[PDB]
Order: structure tokens, then C-alpha cells, then sequence
């Protein structure tokens, strides 16, 4: 092993962790708190950003000096790949989009990328790669987000052999799409389900577990090609899910039963704007889609990670809702609510 | 290949040539991922389920004194007495002296510059016997 | 008198260039390795060798109170020229 | 009568403020300064010097600088005698140990054993 | 000496001499050791149950009237038993002059608060308990006021290392400025510069 | 061995100070964990306020207890007055901290720690 | 098993240890001779108490004090030592 990239020091902000990391889709919200959590290791972290710039500034604080690189990069692109990936030894692939645009559809960022990115890191030399897939991925899915994420993860795993793919179930957190999509649907009607949202069933797993889990699969030789599965620890129902997000944040709470004749074309209805679409028709099939439940596949218990339950942490992410009157509320006000 | 300490990256008890006992103090750490001797062994023994009963060094110098107790006294002579039974146990075995001469094997000055591990991995040495014998 | 690496890099006057496989050239990537390129051992050979007529010759590197501090330097060795020890300048008796 | 007896043992380690990795994993070491060989001077030979040992320094990928995790690396404090640093280091629990005052001994030089008539100390030269 | 020498004042060494031996005759419960300095400032050395009466005495005395506390100061001296050494600084405006009161403690030790004396005070031996961890029994408002709020330790006691224990850097995880033990990107290069040639032979300390 | 005390004569009436600093404290965390509006529960800030409390269960000396019941009185008044913010109460808290090794072979795997 | 290595442990200058010298003055040499496959490591120390320390296989020693003993009751001691094979 080289003499630069032997692991230093105690293990804090400036020390070496023996860890050079790249970083795909660090401008979003998992590969922040990855690169927060990398940075606090002092690996040098390769954080390749597509975006404005004034739009990454909230990785800068997140390690030493030198310790972050941000360089420019394209997803159609060989170049960009193999000019950021060719010093690294482990390289995250965190790239997704909940929409489609016009300039990418879900085939442009979950086949064609990661296939891309896998190639080049098996063609330069990387030892470890990691991929990012979801949990309800299936070839037959009846959405199109599951369809392209499955036929991804069977090609990055067959392109490159001991590429650690990763099944977080569905993560929530600050600057997610789960609770922050539960909780801003509050004065445009009533939470709109189908047949009230008691037929779909979900665990939520929260994001410092799955980030300590990409650490320990950094980490871990063992963990090499393997698939994993993080879930989290209580599985529930949407209908009480939903329940208690609007029973955190202190709100009014009228569902109402929208069933398949028109709530596909809300979607057509509800983003007939070109900006950052609130919902979307896949939105609407993978929220009403349940968590298949996968025994055989290691999870967050076999990396050494204690999964934390959503009712630890969904004060701290759902405080921001409440309007004033309850903002001086605790957590011990709230029944937790019905697992299943 | 298991990668040791060094006489200036560990403390360490020494013995001179006259039964002193003296430490040392780490200068420097081991370079890499080198770690200290005793450490290492310790480690080993902890993998091979025969944990030895110390983990830190003062146990270390604690067994030590068990084994024996001078080497935990530093900068202090014992004098070693009782050299009659020494004698009286070297009376028995009448090993034959040979006819060869007793030649040491430094006789000149190239012969002091590389004699260890460490001396022989200098490029100062290697210009001091480059220097002694032009 | 600046050469070049085999990996693509150039070489300071102390010696430094990165290996193929340190991983502290991506530092480099899309910027540039700001190195001099007006190395002083190659420029201290174009200064001809100074002619003197003097055993114990006083350098202090020209200017007065702009150089370093005046040394003497002994010039009895004719094989080799009299350094000085600040300046890099060098001096020759002619006899 | 406005004082009390304490005969327990006289501790500040919870006074001090010190996290307990700085306490149980030191070692203090009492000494006198040896002299620079270099030089000639014992004025550094005069007062007792508690250090601490050194822990790891290592490189700063950035720089090249000696990049350090300890804070009582720099730490090196001034003594006057044996037992007032045995006491204060008695009194803040690190585990020390302690060196001896090595005073050279008094040499018997004599000017005319350079020019003596049969010992071997005579000088080849001056 | 005409040029560059310290011009003395004998006149000031003799009157402050003459005011240390009143001090010393009129105190002599608390007044230990009476020293003016060869560039002629006066120091009283008092015992630690002295604050109160001697401060006392200088504040409101016809013939010292040290009316204004300057600075209170102390000194952490590691190789002494009692090691802090707080220092008194009195200005006197109508005799024109400076006295100099200092007692001593150790950590466990409380020093009488001053500030039924002089409420200058207040602050200062505030600051004596925030910089030093000397306890002043009988002050109001008695708590740390220079340190961050979640400091603990005492910061010029000389055992305390130079940086801290602790940096505070911002976390976007828990979105907090968070304490986490020091790592120094450069360690902090210390020089040993003490020449070991006797620099003052008057100031030289007889052997054992 | 006969020296000035601070506020205690002996370690019954020093038991008696540190028992009313803890009773203040018990008092203390639902306050403090509703007006910060922090994200801890009642049960883990009073368990962490037990440990605070059991770290320094070692010591006989009454003018040490006595200056570490002084002590804990300061961190109660920057506590009930607002002087402390939501990051100076969750110091005590080490959340951001990676898990520290403990046993031997963890130490001897990452560094030159004793 | 078996007996392995014996360490004795005394002091030079203390009258503790006396019997003890007792033991290596007058009895030490006919013993190595009876036992001259067995290592016998005898350790004079400054202030230390007379010791004995017996090591068997797979790593157990006894511990048996000889402080204040006359050299009969070290060489019981170290009879039963050498008969005990524990
Ligand atoms: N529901 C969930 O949260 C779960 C998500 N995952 C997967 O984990 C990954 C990370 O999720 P998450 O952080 O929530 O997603 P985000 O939307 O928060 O961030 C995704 C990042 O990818 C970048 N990106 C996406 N497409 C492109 C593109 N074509 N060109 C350049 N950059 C691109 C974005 O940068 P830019 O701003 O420049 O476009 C953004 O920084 C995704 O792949 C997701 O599928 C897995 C399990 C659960
Ligand atoms: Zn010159």
C-alpha cells in the first residue's frame, strides 16, 4: 500500500483515514451527509459536481484543507469520468433524479451513468466500487424508476464484479422526499391516498444508518460484492405513517380516497410547470408501492450499524412545520405509532 | 512479514554489557504502519486465544520484575556474587581447547562500520568504508 | 532546466515530482503545478569564474549593503576555485 | 475553630478539567536537562523539567508539515527540586517516573601532569 | 551610563522604603516580607488571611489613601506548594505613588474576596476563578466570564497545554457547532531557547 | 492536614450539597430540553446527567465535592438563565464523535495508543 | 506436566534473604548437577523479598515466598517444588 495513503492519526478531522473517495451525486441529499461523514475521517474526497457552483458551497466546510476536490463533470461524458476517478480507491455512486426532464430520462441517470461510471472504474484501476439502489426494484415493476434502477443494478453488477450494491428501503431525513413530501401535503385539499393508503407497507430507514453503513462498506474487505438491504427496524402501514407525520407536526388531517381513474392524471395536471415538480405520476406509484421484505440479504445489522427507528428522529426532522402554537411541544406528547 | 519498532520509536528496556538496566523514549513513532514489538506479540496472542495477562506497558515492566526484578531498577549495578559454584560447575565438563588462534573477527577499521541491521542500511557507512578502504 | 516526470508532471530544482500511484496529483487535475523555471544551480554555471590576482579575496555578492555579509575566501587550492559561501560565486588566483 | 482535618490523598484530577486519556495514558517524566554537548554551559542543567511522552506526528497531506493529535505534546514545565514535581505530579495523577541529578564528578587536573618525567601522561606536543 | 543606563531614583527607593517599614510595623499579623525593586516599586508579601485587612488599611489610611485598584493579577508558579500568587496593584492619586499586595493560594484554598473594598474587583478575581481556578468565597456574582460556556478547565494554569482540549467546528449532520478534541493541521514548534551561559551574576541562586 | 474549608466540614454535609445540586438538575432537564427545543427525551438527559454525576464518584476529598457542587451550580445558572444555546447543552451529548476504540486490539489496529 | 524452569529470586545485603545464600553457598552445585537439564535462574536484585518462581507447561507458575527462611526450608521448599510437578 502506498506511504501517503496509510491511515494517520486518531481518527479525527485532520487525520488520514488511508480512504480516497469519489463521490457521484455529492450535491444532493445523501452524498452530503456522506461527505460530511468522510470528511470528519480526513479522506480526500473527489467530489465531482455538475451543477452552479454557489450550489456546492455547503461541502466546503466539511473536512480540512485539500481534503475536498470539486471538479466539473458531464454524465454523457468518458472524459470527465476517467479524469475524476483514476486516483481514487473507493467510488460512491449516489446519482439519481425523483423526475425525469427533458434532457434525461430515468434510462439517462440510472443505466447509462452508472454503467458508465462502473465501466471506467473497472478500465482505471479502482479497487472498490459502490452502487446505490433501491429497495423495490424489480424488472417488472409498474413503475418507471424501479424498471431502470433493477436493469442498472444487473448491469453495474455484471460489468463489474465486486460492485457493493446498496438497498437503502426508503430514507428520510432533513432534506429528503419522504417526510418532506408526507408533510407538505396539507393545505392543498387533504392528503389525498388510495383506498386511505391501508394497503401499502413501508419502513423507513433513517440516513446517519445508512451513511454509516456506506462507511462500514468502505471499511469492511468482506463486504465486497456483496447486495445489501438496509431497512429500518419497525416496518408500518402508509395510513398510520401518515398518521404520525401529521400527529408530529400538529395538523389538521382529512384523507380521502383517490382512486386510479384520476390520480395517475394528477400528475399531468400537477406539473404542468417545467420547474421542480411537487408531484409526479412515479411519485405517486412508488409511495403506494409497498417494501418487499428480502430475509436472505444482509442488512444494517450485518455491518455493525444499530438501526434508528423513525420516532427517535422524526421530531427533529418535522419541527419545521409547526406553525407556532405547538413549537414549544415535545417529544413525549405523541403516541409512536402501530407497527405491523 | 510482521513490520517491528525501532531502538529510538519504542520505550524499551535494554541491558548493557555490565547488567545496567536503562529504558528508551520514543523520538519518533515507527514509520508506516509499523507497530511497537511487545504490541505486536500481545496482538498475536489475542488472536491465537492465549491472551497474556497485560495490556499495557507497566504490566509489561510488572512481568518483567516477576521474571526479573533488576530490570525494572534502571541506572542501578547489582553486583553479582557466587562466582565459587560457577566455578566449581565449569570443573566438570573438560572441554578440549583448540590449537587455532583466537582472531576476532574486527580487525581492521572496514570491519566496524556494517556489523547490524542498521549499520548496514546507511549510506554514511557505506561512505565510511568506501572512504577506509580506497 | 525544467525536465519531466514519466507520469506527465514537471520537477521542481529540489527533485519533487508525485509517483504514478500517489493520489496527491489530483490536486492537479484541471489546475496546474506552478513550479519555477529559472533554476539557481543552472544559472550560477553561466557566471564565469573571476580572474583575481589576490590570495584572500573579500565577496560579499556586489552592491555594498545590498549583499550578503562580506566573507574572505583563500585561494591557494589551485585545483579547486575558492566558493563563496553565500553567493555561489567563485574565484581563481591566475598564478 | 475554622479548619478541618483532611488526611485523604490530595487529588485534582477532577479540578483540573482534563479529559481521563490525558490521565491514564501519560507518562510524566522528571528530569534534569542533560547538557548540550555542543556547548559548555550549565545554566539548562540547573532547574528539573517535567515532559511528557510523545505521541504521534505524522504528515499532513496538504503541506508536509508534522501534523499532531496530542495536546500535551508542547508541554514541558519547570521544577526547582526532586520533590515539589513528585508532589505535583502526585497531586494531578500522571503516571511519571523520575531521572537523578547527574552532577559530573570533581576532576583532579594538574598543570605540571602535562610535563611529568616518567608517567605516561605527558603530552607529544602543545 | 550617561547614554543608555537607567537614570536611579534614590529618592523614590528611600521614601518607599521608609512607607514599606510603616506598612511592616503597623501589620505585622499579616505582613510577611517587604521588598522595593532596583527600579523602585514596592511589594508587600502578606499571608492569604490578610486580604481584607490590609486592602482595608491601604484604602483608607491618612498616610497611603490607595484609593484606586489598577489591576488584580495572578501568577500560576507550578514548583511552588501554594501556587498561585495573586497580585494587588494600588494607586494612590493624592501621594502620587503605587503599592504592590500579594498573597498566595492553591487550587483548594479560598482567598477572601475584595470586593467589599474595592467593587473594581468584581471582575477581576472573577476572572482569578475563570483564568486560574482560585475559589473567592463571598462574591456575588462568582462564575466563568472570559472562557466559552462549555469550557471546562482553567486556562492559564501553566499545566494547561497551549491549545486546548477541544475545537469547535460546524456540523452539517446535526446542523450544530460541535466540540471534537484537537487536531492541529501544523503542531505548535517549540523552541528551546534558553543559552546556557549566566546571563545575570547578580541574580544567581547559591547552590544547595 | 488542617486547612481552611469552602463550604463543607465534613463529607456528610458535602453528600448533603451534592444531593441538592442533583435534586436542582432532576429539576432541570424537562426545562431545559422544552425551552431549547431540543431532540433528546427526559429519561436520556437525566441518565446523562447521572453519569455526569458518576464520573466524578471517586472522590473523598470534601473541598474538591465542594468545588465541583460550586462547579455544577455555574453550569445550572448558565443553564436556567439562557447563557448556554442549544450546541453548549448537546456538548455533553458527543453525537458528532466517531465511536472510540476500547479494547486492545482495536487500539493496536489504529494507531500507537496506549 | 511437568516442571520447566525454576527462578530464585534474592537479595544481596538483607539479613531476609541470609538463609536463602544458605542455600546457593553450600547446596546449589550437587543440585545442578542432579538436575543439569533444568534451568535454575537465580536473580540477585537490590531490596527485593526472597521469591520463587516455579513455570510448568502451557505457561503456570507457582508463587511461593521464601522470606525469613533458613536454607532447610528453602530446600523443602524447592523438593516439593521438584517432587509436585503440578
Ligand atoms: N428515496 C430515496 O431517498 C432513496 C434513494 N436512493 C438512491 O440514492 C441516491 C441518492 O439519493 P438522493 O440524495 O435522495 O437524491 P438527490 O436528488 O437529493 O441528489 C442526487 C444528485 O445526483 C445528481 N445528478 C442526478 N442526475 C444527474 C445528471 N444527469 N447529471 C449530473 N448530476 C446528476 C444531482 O446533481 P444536480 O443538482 O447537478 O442535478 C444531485 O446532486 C439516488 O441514486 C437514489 O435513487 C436509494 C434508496 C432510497
Ligand atoms: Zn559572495
Amino acid at each position: 500500500l502506498h506511504h501517503a495513503v496509510i491511515p494517520h492519526g486518531k481518527g479525527g478531522r485532520s487525520s488520514v483515514s488511508g480512504i480516497v473517495a469519489t463521490v457521484f451525486g455529492a450535491t444532493g441529499f445523501l452524498g452530503r451527509y456522506l461527505v460530511n461523514h468522510l470528511g470528519r475521517m480526513g479522506s480526500q474526497v473527489i467530489v465531482p459536481y455538475r451543477c452552479e457552483p454557489y450550489d456546492t458551497m455547503h461541502l466546503r466546510p466539511m473536512g480540512d484543507l485539500g481534503q475536498i476536490i470539486f471538479m466539473d463533470w458531464n454524465g454523457r461524458d468518458k472524459d470527465s469520468i476517467r479524469r475524476a476517478v483514476e486516483h481514487s480507491n473507493v467510488v460512491i455512486n449516489l446519482v439519481g433524479r425523483e423526475w425525469e426532464t427533458k434532457n434525461f430520462d430515468f434510462e439517462d441517470v440510472f443505466v447509462k451513468i452508472p454503467q458508465a461510471i462502473a465501466q471506467v472504474s473497472k478500465e482505471a484501476g479502482v479497487e472498490k466500487f459502490i452502487h446505490i439502489s433501491h429497495l423495490n426494484a424489480d424488472i417488472k415493476s409498474s413503475s418507471k424508476y424501479l424498471r431502470n434502477k433493477a436493469v442498472g443494478e444487473k448491469e453495474v453488477r455484471e460489468t463489474f464484479p465486486e460492485a457493493t450494491i446498496i438497498k437503502p428501503a426508503d430514507i428520510f431525513g432533513r432534506e429528503d422526499r419522504f417526510l418532506n413530501y408526507f408533510a407538505n401535503i396539507r393545505w392543498f385539499g387533504g392528503v389525498p391516498l388510495i383506498s386511505l393508503g391501508k394497503k401499502t407497507v413501508k419502513q423507513p430507514v433513517y440516513i446517519v444508518d445508512v451513511t454509516k453503513g456506506i462507511i462500514n462498506a468502505i471499511k469492511d474487505p468482506d463486504a465486497r460484492g456483496k447486495t445489501f438491504a438496509f431497512v429500518g427496524p419497525n416496518r408500518y402501514l402508509l395510513f398510520d405513517l401518515v398518521q404520525y407525520v401529521f400527529a408530529v407536526a400538529h395538523r389538521p388531517f382529512l384523507p380521502y380516497p383517490m382512486p386510479h381513474f384520476a390520480y395517475r392524471w394528477i400528475g399531468r395536471l400537477f406539473e404542468i410547470s417545467p420547474f421542480e415538480p411537487w408531484t409526479t405520476r412515479d411519485k405517486v406509484e412508488r409511495i403506494h408501492t409497498t417494501d418487499r421484505t428480502l430475509p436472505h440479504l444482509p442488512g444494517l445489522e450485518d455491518l455493525g450499524v444499530q438501526a434508528t427507528p423513525l420516532e427517535l428522529k422524526a421530531i427533529e426532522v418535522l419541527r419545521r412545520h409547526r406553525t407556532y402554537r405547538w413549537l414549544s411541544s415535545e417529544i413525549e406528547d405523541v403516541q409512536p405509532a402501530k407497527t405491523v | 512479514i510482521l513490520p517491528g519498532a525501532a531502538y529510538t520509536e519504542k520505550s524499551a528496556t535494554y541491558v548493557n554489557t555490565e547488567g545496567r538496566a536503562q529504558q528508551t523514549k520514543v523520538a519518533v513513532m515507527p514509520p508506516g504502519l509499523a507497530r511497537e514489538d511487545w504490541k505486536i506479540i500481545r496482538a498475536l496472542s489475542e488472536i491465537a486465544g492465549m491472551t497474556l495477562p497485560y495490556d499495557t506497558l507497566d504490566q509489561v515492566r510488572n512481568r518483567l520484575e516477576e521474571v526479573s526484578p533488576n530490570l525494572v531498577r534502571y541506572d542501578d549495578v547489582e553486583g553479582a556474587n557466587y562466582f565459587q559454584q560457577a566455578s566449581e560447575l565449569s570443573k566438570l565438563v573438560n572441554q578440549q581447547l583448540l590449537a587455532d588462534p583466537l582472531v576476532p573477527p574486527q580487525l581492521t577499521i572496514k570491519d566496524f562500520y556494517m556489523t547490524d541491521s542498521i549499520s548496514r542500511a546507511s549510506q554514511t557507512m557505506a561512505k565510511c568504508v568506501k572512504a577506509v578502504t580506497e | 532546466g525544467v525536465r519531466t516526470s514519466p507520469t506527465g508532471e514537471k520537477v521542481t530544482h529540489t527533485g519533487q515530482v508525485y509517483d504514478d500511484e500517489d493520489y496527491r496529483r489530483v490536486r492537479f487535475v484541471g489546475r496546474q503545478k506552478e513550479v519555477n523555471e529559472n533554476f539557481a544551480i543552472d544559472l550560477i554555471a553561466e557566471q564565469p569564474v573571476s580572474q583575481v590576482g589576490s590570495r584572500v579575496i573579500s565577496c560579499d555578492g556586489g552592491g555594498g549593503a545590498l549583499g550578503h555579509p562580506r566573507v574572505y575566501i583563500n585561494l591557494d587550492k589551485e585545483t579547486k576555485t575558492g566558493t563563496c559561501g553565500y553567493c555561489g560565486l567563485q574565484f581563481r588566483q591566475q598564478h | 475553630t475554622q479548619l478541618i482535618t483532611v488526611d485523604e490523598k490530595l487529588d485534582i484530577t477532577t479540578l483540573t478539567g482534563v479529559p481521563e486519556e490525558h490521565i491514564k495514558t501519560r507518562k510524566a517524566r522528571i528530569f534534569v536537562p542533560a547538557r548540550n554537548n555542543m556547548q559548555s554551559g550549565v545554566n539548562n542543567t540547573k532547574k528539573w523539567k517535567m515532559e511528557f511522552d510523545t505521541r504521534e506526528r505524522w504528515e499532513n497531506p496538504l503541506m508536509g508539515w508534522a501534523s499532531t493529535a496530542d495536546p500535551l505534546s508542547n508541554l514541558v514545565l519547570t521544577f526547582s527540586t526532586k520533590e515539589d514535581a513528585i508532589a505535583f505530579a502526585e497531586k494531578n495523577g500522571w503516571s511519571y517516573d523520575v531521572e537523578e541529578r547527574k552532577v559530573p564528578k570533581p576532576k583532579s587536573k594538574s598543570y605540571g601532569a602535562n610535563f611529568s618525567w616518567n608517567k605516561r601522561t605527558r603530552v607529544s606536543t602543545k | 551610563t550617561r547614554p543608555t543606563v537607567r537614570p536611579r531614583n534614590d529618592v523614590a527607593h528611600k521614601q518607599l522604603s521608609a512607607f514599606g517599614e510603616y506598612v511592616a510595623e503597623i501589620l505585622p499579623k499579616y505582613v510577611q516580607q517587604v521588598q522595593v525593586s532596583c527600579f523602585s516599586e514596592l511589594e508587600i508579601c502578606i499571608h492569604p488571611d490578610g486580604v481584607i485587612p490590609v486592602l482595608t488599611f491601604l484604602r483608607d489610611h491618612s498616610n497611603a489613601q490607595f484609593k484606586s485598584l489598577a489591576d488584580l493579577t495572578a501568577v500560576d508558579i507550578p514548583t511552588r506548594q501554594n501556587r498561585f500568587e495573586i497580585v494587588y496593584n494600588l494607586l494612590s492619586l493624592r501621594f502620587n505613588s503605587r503599592i504592590r499586595v500579594k498573597t498566595y493560594t492553591d487550587e483548594l484554598t479560598p482567598v477572601e474576596s475584595s470586593v467589599s473594598v474595592y467593587k473594581a474587583a468584581n471582575w477581576y478575581e472573577r476572572e482569578i476563578w475563570d483564568m486560574f481556578g482560585v475559589f473567592f468565597a463571598n462574591h456575588p456574582d462568582l462564575r466563568r466570564i472570559l472562557t466559552d460556556y462549555g469550557f471546562e478547565g482553567h486556562p492559564f494554569r501553566k499545566d494547561f497545554p497551549l491549545s486546548g482540549y477541544v475545537e469547535l467546528r460546524y456540523d452539517d449532520e446535526v446542523k450544530r457547532v460541535v466540540a471534537e478534541p484537537v487536531e492541529l493541521a501544523q503542531e505548535f514548534r517549540k523552541f528551546d531557547l534558553n543559552s546556557p551561559w549566566e546571563a545575570f551574576p547578580a541574580y544567581r541562586q547559591p547552590p544547595e | 492536614t488542617s486547612v481552611k474549608p469552602i463550604f463543607s466540614r465534613d463529607m456528610n454535609e458535602a453528600k448533603r450539597r451534592v444531593r441538592e445540586l442533583y435534586r436542582a438538575w432532576y429539576r432541570e432537564v424537562p426545562n431545559t430540553v422544552h425551552l431549547f427545543q431540543l431532540d433528546i427525551s427526559v429519561k436520556q438527559g437525566r441518565d446523562k446527567v447521572r453519569e455526569m454525576f458518576k464520573k466524578n464518584a471517586h472522590v473523598t476529598d470534601p473541598r474538591v465535592v465542594d468545588l465541583l457542587v460550586i462547579k455544577g451550580k455555574m453550569e445550572l445558572e448558565e443553564t436556567i438563565n439562557v447563557w448556554k444555546q442549544r450546541t453548549h447543552v448537546m456538548r455533553f451529548f458527543h453525537e458528532t464523535e466517531a465511536p472510540r476504540p476500547k479494547d486492545f486490539l482495536s487500539k493496536f489496529y489504529v494507531g500507537h495508543d496506549p | 506436566l511437568g516442571l520447566r524452569e525454576i527462578r530464585i529470586h534474592l537479595c544481596q545485603r538483607s539479613p531476609g534473604s541470609q538463609g536463602v545464600r544458605d542455600f546457593i553457598e553450600k547446596r546449589y552445585v550437587e543440585l545442578k548437577k542432579a538436575n543439569p537439564d533444568l534451568p535454575i535462574l537465580i536473580r540477585e536484585c537490590s531490596d527485593v523479598q526472597p521469591k520463587l518462581w516455579a513455570r510448568y507447561a502451557f505457561g503456570q507458575e507457582k508463587n511461593v515466598s521464601l522470606n525469613n527462611f533458613s536454607a532447610d526450608q528453602v530446600t523443602r521448599a524447592l523438593e516439593n517444588v521438584l517432587s509436585s510437578k503440578a
